[PDB]
C-alpha cells in the first residue's frame, strides 16, 4: 500500500513548497491523481484477499472505504477554498496539511494487516480532526466541540486498547490474516462480556450509538465545510470497518450480548429521524439523519449475516457520498445567508434552479430511491433483519416513512415556498460549488450501473 | 537442631599456671623462646579447627609446658627472678623499662646458669612454620554442599528471529 501513502506524504512538500497562490491547485490535481491511482485496490478475488506485505493488506471491504477515502480529498479542497480565501497563507498551507495527514491517518488505518496498527492509526485521525474543528470552526461551540469529539471516544477507545493488548497475549498476534484462522470461541462469562464490550464500545462510539451519540451534532455543526465532510464521509466508518474486523473474535458471545445495542439502534434510528423532523438548524438536521443512517449499520454488523455485510457496507459507501452532498449543499447556503437556520432562506428554487435541482437529487439519495446504492444497502440491512426477527420491519418500514419526511421537508422548507424577501445575496451558483456537487453526485449514480464492488468481502 | 558437645569436666582437668601477670610478663620473653613448639602447635590447631573443643590436648601440653618452664627457673634462679618480677609487679601499666637492671640480673642469671637468650627486638613477632603430623582440617567452617550455579551464556549469537516481534514491527 506503499503506492498510495508516499504520494500522500509527498503531497506535504506539493503544499509546502508552492506558489502562494497555486497552493490549491497544486493539491487537488495531484490528489485528483492519486484519486485515480486508487482504482489499482481493485484487484480482489472471491476467496483471497489483495494482500501486499507483512504491514498492509486490503480486501473487498476496506477497498470501497479507500476509493472513497482518496477521492474526498480533492471535494474537501474544493470545498474549503472560499472560506479560506481571507486567511493567511501559513494557516492555508495548515489546514491543507491537516487534510493530507488525515488522509494519510484514513489511508493506513483500513489498510492495517495487525490490529493495534489500526488502533493507532484510529486513534491518530482524532488529532487532525481536532485541530480542524477547533481552528477552523467558526462559532463559540467549537471548543465544546473539541471536546465531545474527544472525551466520548477515548473513553470508548482506551478500553479496546487494552483488549486489544490481552489478544497480543492470548493468541499471540493481533494479524486479521492469523486470527482468521486461530479464532476461538468466545465463551459466557463476565471476563469476556468485558472482552467484548471492551472490542465494541469504541466503534460503538465512532458510528455514532444511540445515547453516545451526543457529541456528533456537536461536532458536525462546529467543524469546517471539510471537517463535516470527513466526519460524515469517512470518521463515521471507521467504527463500521472495526466492527467488521473485530467481530470475528467475538463468537458465539455476540448472538447474546448484542441484544440491547440493537435495541439501542432500532429505536435510535427512530428517535433521530423524529429529531430531524423538528430540528431548525440544517447541519444539525444531517448530522442527527447521520445518526439515524449508521444505526441500520450497527444493526447489520451485530445480527451478522452477510446481507447484512453486503448491505452495512453499501449503506455506508452511499451514506458518505450522500452525507458529504447535504453537508456541501448546507455550506453552499451558508456561504450565501451567513446563517445555518433552515427557516431563513426558503424558496431557494426560484433563485437557484441548477442547486435545487442538486437538492433534489441529494434529498432523492438520502430518501433510498431506487436503484441507487442507498438503496441497495437500506434494503439488503431490511432483508437481513426481518431475516433475523420478522417484527422488526416495522422499526424498518416507520423508519423509511419518517426518514422521506425529512428528506423532503428538508427540500421544502430550503428550496420550496415563497423566497425570503429581506435576503438579496443569494448570488447564482459558483463552478466550484455545482462542480462539488456533481463530483459528489455522479460517482453516487454511476456506481448504481455496477454496485458489487461496494458490496464487501463476501458479495 | 541438634545437641551441641560439649566435653566433661575431667577432661578439662589440668595443673594450671597459678602465677599472676606480672610473673608471666616478667619472664614473657624467655617463655615464647623456649615453650616456642608446643605453643606453636596450640595457636596452629586453634586457627585451623576453628573450635577449642578440638584444641584440648594442644592446650593440656601448653599449660605443661609452661609449668616446666617456671619449675626450670624455680630450680636455678628463684631469686633474681622474684625480684625481678616484683620490680616489674610495681608498676601500673608494668614497664619493662623502669626495671632494667633487674632484667639484666636475671637475664645473666638465666644465661649463665640455664643457658638461654632472651629474644630481640623484632624476633618474637615473626610468622613460624610448625611441623605436625594431625591432618588438615578439610571442612573447618562445618559447611555444606553449595548449590549449582545457573548455566552460562554459551553459543554464537544469531540474529533476531523476525526483527523484535513488537506487535508489527518488522525489524
Ligand atoms: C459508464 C457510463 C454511464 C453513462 C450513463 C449515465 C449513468 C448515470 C450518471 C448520472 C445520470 C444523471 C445525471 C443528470 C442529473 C444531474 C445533473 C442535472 O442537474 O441535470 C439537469 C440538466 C438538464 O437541465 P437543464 O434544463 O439543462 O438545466 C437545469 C435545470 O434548470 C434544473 O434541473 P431539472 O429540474 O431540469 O432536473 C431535475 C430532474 C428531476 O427528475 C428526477 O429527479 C427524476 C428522476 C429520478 C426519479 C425517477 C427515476 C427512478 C429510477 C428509474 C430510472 C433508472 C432505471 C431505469 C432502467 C430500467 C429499470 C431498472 O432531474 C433530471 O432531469 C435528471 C435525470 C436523471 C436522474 C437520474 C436518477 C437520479 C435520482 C436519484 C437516485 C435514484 C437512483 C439511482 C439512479 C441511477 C441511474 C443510472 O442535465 C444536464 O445538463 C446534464 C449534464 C451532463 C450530465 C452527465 C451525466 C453522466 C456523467 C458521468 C461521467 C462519467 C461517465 C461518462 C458518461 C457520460 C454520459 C453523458
Ligand atoms: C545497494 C545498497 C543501497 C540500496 C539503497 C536502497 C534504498 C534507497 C532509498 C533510501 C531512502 C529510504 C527510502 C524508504 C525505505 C523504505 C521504508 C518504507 O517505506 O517502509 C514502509 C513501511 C512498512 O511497509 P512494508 O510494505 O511492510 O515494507 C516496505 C519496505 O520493504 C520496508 O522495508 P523494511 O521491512 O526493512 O522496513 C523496516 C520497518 C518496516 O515498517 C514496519 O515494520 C511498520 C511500522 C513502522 C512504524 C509505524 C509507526 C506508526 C505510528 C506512528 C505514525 C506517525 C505518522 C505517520 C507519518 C506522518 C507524516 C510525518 O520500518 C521501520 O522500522 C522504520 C519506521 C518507518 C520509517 C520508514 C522510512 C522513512 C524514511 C524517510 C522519512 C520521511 C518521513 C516518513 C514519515 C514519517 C513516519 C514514518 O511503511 C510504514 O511503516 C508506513 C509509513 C510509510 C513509510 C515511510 C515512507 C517513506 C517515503 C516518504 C516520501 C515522502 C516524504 C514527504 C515528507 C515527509 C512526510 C510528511
Ligand atoms: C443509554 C446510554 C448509552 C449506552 C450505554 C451502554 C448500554 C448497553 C449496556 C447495558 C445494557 C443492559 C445490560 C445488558 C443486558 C443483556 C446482557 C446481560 O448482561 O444480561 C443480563 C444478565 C443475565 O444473566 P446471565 O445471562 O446469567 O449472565 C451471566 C453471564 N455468565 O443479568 C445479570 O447477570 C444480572 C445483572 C448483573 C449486573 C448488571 C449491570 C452490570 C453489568 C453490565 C454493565
Amino acid at each position: 500500500m506503499l503506492k498510495y501513502i508516499i504520494p500522500t506524504m509527498m503531497l506535504m512538500p506539493l503544499t509546502w513548497l508552492s506558489k502562494n497562490s497555486m497552493i490549491w491547485i497544486n493539491t487537488t490535481l495531484h490528489s485528483l491523481l492519486i484519486s485515480l491511482t486508487s482504482l489499482l485496490l481493485l484487484n480482489q478475488f472471491g476467496d483471497n484477499s489483495l494482500n501486499f506485505s507483512l504491514t498492509f493488506f486490503s480486501d473487498s471491504l476496506s477497498t470501497p472505504l479507500l476509493i472513497l477515502t482518496m477521492w474526498l480529498l480533492p471535494l474537501m479542497l474544493m470545498a474549503s477554498q472560499h472560506h479560506l480565501s481571507k486567511e493567511n497563507l501559513a494557516r492555508k498551507k495548515l489546514f491543507i496539511s491537516m487534510l493530507i495527514l488525515l488522509q494519510l491517518f484514513l489511508i493506513m488505518t483500513f489498510t492495517a494487516t495487525e490490529l493495534i496498527f489500526f488502533y493507532i492509526m484510529f486513534e491518530a485521525t482524532l488529532v487532525p480532526t481536532l485541530i480542524i474543528i477547533t481552528r477552523w470552526g467558526n462559532q463559540t461551540e467549537r471548543l465544546n466541540a473539541g471536546l465531545y469529539f474527544l472525551f466520548y471516544t477515548l473513553a470508548g477507545s482506551l478500553p479496546l486498547l487494552v483488549a486489544l493488548i490481552y489478544i497480543q497475549n492470548t493468541m499471540g498476534s493481533l494479524n486479521f490474516l492469523i486470527l482468521q484462522y486461530w479464532v476461538q470461541p468466545m465463551p459466557n462469562s463476565w471476563s469476556n462480556t468485558f472482552m467484548w464490550l471492551a472490542c465494541m464500545m469504541a466503534f460503538m462510539v465512532k458510528m455514532p450509538l444511540y445515547g453516545l451519540h451526543l457529541w456528533l451534532p456537536k461536532a458536525h455543526v462546529e467543524a469546517p465545510i471539510a471537517g463535516s465532510m470527513v466526519l460524515a464521509a469517512i470518521l463515521l466508518k471507521l467504527g463500521g470497518y472495526g466492527m467488521m474486523r473485530i467481530t470475528l473474535l467475538l463468537n458465539p458471545i455476540t448472538d447474546f450480548m448484542a441484544y440491547p445495542f440493537i435495541m439501542l439502534s432500532l429505536w435510535g434510528m427512530i428517535m433521530t429521524s423524529s429529531i430531524c423532523l423538528r430540528q431548525t438548524d440544517l447541519k444539525s438536521l444531517i448530522a442527527y439523519s447521520s445518526v439515524s443512517h449508521m444505526a441500520l449499520v450497527i444493526v447489520a454488523i451485530l445480527i451478522q449475516t452477510p446481507w447484512s455485510y453486503m448491505g452495512a457496507t453499501a449503506l455506508m459507501i452511499a451514506h458518505g457520498l450522500t452525507s458529504s452532498m447535504l453537508f456541501c449543499l448546507a455550506n453552499s447556503n451558508y456561504e450565501r445567508v451567513h446563517s445555518r437556520t433552515m427557516i431563513l432562506a426558503r424558496g431557494l428554487q426560484t433563485l437557484l434552479p441548477l442547486m435545487a435541482a442538486w437538492w433534489l437529487l441529494a434529498s432523492l439519495t438520502n430518501l433510498a430511491l431506487p436503484p441507487s446504492i442507498n438503496l441497495i444497502g437500506e434494503l439488503f440491512v431490511v432483508m437481513s433483519t426481518f431475516s433475523w426477527s420478522n417484527i422488526t420491519i416495522i422499526l424498518m418500514g416507520l423508519n423509511m416513512v419518517i426518514t422521506a419526511l425529512y428528506s423532503l421537508y428538508m427540500l421544502i422548507t430550503t428550496q420550496r415556498g415563497k423566497h425570503t424577501h429581506h435576503i438579496n445575496n443569494i448570488l447564482p451558483s459558483f463552478t466550484r460549488e455545482n462542480a462539488l456537487m456533481s463530483l459528489h453526485m455522479l460517482p453516487l449514480l454511476l456506481l448504481s450501473l455496477n454496485p458489487k464492488i461496494i458490496l464487501g468481502p463476501l458479495y | 537442631p541438634g545437641i551441641v558437645e560439649l566435653p566433661s569436666l575431667e577432661d578439662l582437668k589440668v595443673q594450671e599456671v597459678k602465677v599472676s601477670s606480672s610473673v608471666l610478663k616478667a619472664a614473657a620473653h624467655h617463655y615464647g623462646a623456649q615453650c616456642d613448639k608446643p605453643n606453636k602447635e596450640f595457636m596452629l590447631c586453634r586457627w585451623e579447627e576453628k573450635d577449642p573443643r578440638r584444641c584440648l590436648e594442644e592446650g593440656k601440653l601448653v599449660n605443661q609446658c609452661a609449668l616446666e618452664f617456671f619449675r626450670q627457673i624455680k630450680r636455678h634462679c628463684a631469686e633474681p627472678f622474684t625480684e625481678y618480677w616484683t620490680c616489674i609487679d610495681y608498676s601500673g601499666l608494668q614497664l619493662f623499662r623502669r626495671c632494667r637492671k633487674e632484667q639484666a640480673q636475671f637475664d645473666k642469671c638465666v644465661l649463665d646458669k640455664l643457658g638461654w637468650v632472651r629474644p630481640d627486638l623484632g624476633e618474637l613477632s615473626k610468622v613460624t612454620k610448625v611441623k605436625t603430623d594431625r591432618p588438615l582440617p578439610e571442612n573447618p567452617y562445618h559447611s555444606r554442599a553449595r548449590p549449582e550455579p545457573n548455566p552460562e551464556v554459551e553459543g554464537d549469537l544469531k540474529p533476531a528471529r523476525h526483527g523484535s516481534r513488537l506487535f508489527f514491527w518488522t525489524m
